């Protein structure tokens, strides 16, 4: 590819090389997230702010019916919190399967009894957190302790 | 000077609406002017600090619960009774199978059924109109705030998408360059342990 | 009144967060390449060495 | 249906505020009912 094994190289040199590599997306988003999560673990980039939620899979409770993709509550401040979670490395997901570590709750608690009930099913059990956990962690550039943000 | 107006009945005339009107200086607690009408006739009273505070002294009801119960009762179970001659008005807090006295006014009526009804209508029509003006202003103002909020939403979505694509794109290219180096290091490391 | 208060807060909110995000995005590409340069030059050092030794044997 | 209360002064009666009430089905043009009152008396009629 034209980065020289026999010479150690600069920003402009790897930029050129990167712009010459083709465009592709065969890696699954899930494969890719773990490649990134592993590289940031090896080289200690994992506390970097824009990756702080990398190890969080997150469901966002704007659906009036849990897991029904038809029931979106658009124009709520939860939409800004999904921009925020995505911007800082979270795997935001539109369906709550076994793979979820966190559920995020806004103003409308009309769903919390059913999250808590559905969570009785699970082998590894998600947390249910207030919106303010995402906010406070981004503002402090660092994962804030989840226990004060529970339910 | 402040004021409220409200529709009532009397058990003395069960079939028909009346209007109480309650007007006070600063608070309901300084004392006040009260006015009853059917739609035809002018009843009035003035009942002031020295004796409104005497109500919650003659009665077992304490000041907070009584003035609170009165603003529930008066300023919209309660039950209202008046007689036009005696000008006695009274009302009482009806409970489930017990019932106890709340208040009464020996009112004294006035001469101007019309002037009374005019001020009541003019108050409503003014208070209506000022609120529709405010409702336009806040509506405009907070269209601007939503209009703006929705645009920053849009731009933030563009920035979030550009940031995700920037990561996965850069890491995919890094992974390709890095992995080829790692594979060659492995191949050579093994090839060198062997030769 | 309620909707005005909410949106005045919420507008200040996403205005600040967005501009913080724009600045952070604009640093991100320098950051990643600085990290990659070093890792990739250290790997090249290991390849130079092992291939030189393999050539001599 | 629409109605609309409006407060007026008759030329006859400088100091009495009167109330004109109009009531109709969106086009005033279809005809309307009209009331006047002064807080003591009331009058009505209709236009087609």
């Amino acid at each position: 590819y034209g980065d020289s094994y026999f010479i150690d190289t600069d920003l402009n040199q790897l930029k050129e090389v990167f712009s010459g590599i083709k465009n592709s997306n065969e890696q699954t988003p899930e494969e890719m997230a773990s490649l990134i999560a592993d590289l940031e673990y090896r080289y200690s980039w994992d506390c970097s702010p824009l990756s702080m939620f990398r190890r969080h899979t997150v469901y966002l409770d704007s659906y009036a019916v849990i897991n029904d993709l038809s029931t979106k509550n658009e124009g709520t401040r939860l939409a800004i919190k999904a921009l925020e979670l995505r911007f800082h490395g979270a795997k935001v997901v539109s369906c709550l399967a076994e793979g979820v570590s966190h559920v995020i709750i806004g103003e409308d608690h009309s769903r919390v009894a059913d999250f808590k009930a559905f969570r009785r099913t699970f082998k590894r059990k998600f947390k249910i957190l207030k919106e303010s956990w995402v906010t406070d962690s981004i503002d402090k550039c660092e994962l804030q302790e989840e226990n004060q943000y529970l339910i | 000077m402040e004021r409220k107006i409200s529709r009532i009945h009397l058990v003395s005339e069960p079939s028909i609406t009346h209007f109480l009107q309650v007007s006070w200086e600063k608070t309901l607690e300084s004392g006040f002017v009260i006015t009853l009408t059917d739609g035809h006739s002018a009843w009035t009273g003035t009942v002031s600090e020295s004796e409104i505070s005497q109500e919650a002294d003659d009665m077992a009801m304490e000041k907070g619960k009584y003035v609170g119960e009165l603003r529930k009762a008066l300023l919209s179970v309660y039950t209202f009774n008046f007689s036009k001659e005696s000008c006695y008005f009274f009302f009482e807090k009806n409970l489930k199978d017990v019932s106890f006295r709340l208040g009464s006014f020996n009112l004294e009526k006035v001469e101007n059924p019309a002037e009374v009804i005019r001020e009541l209508i003019c108050y409503c029509l003014d208070t209506i109109a000022e609120n529709q003006a405010k409702n336009e202003h806040l509506q405009k103002e907070n269209e601007r705030l939503l209009r703006d909020w929705n645009d920053v939403q849009g731009r933030f979505e563009k920035c979030v998408s550009a940031k995700e694509a920037l990561e996965t794109d850069l890491y995919k290219r890094f992974i390709l360059v890095l992995n080829e180096k790692k594979t060659k290091i492995r191949s050579l490391h093994n090839k060198l342990l062997n030769a």
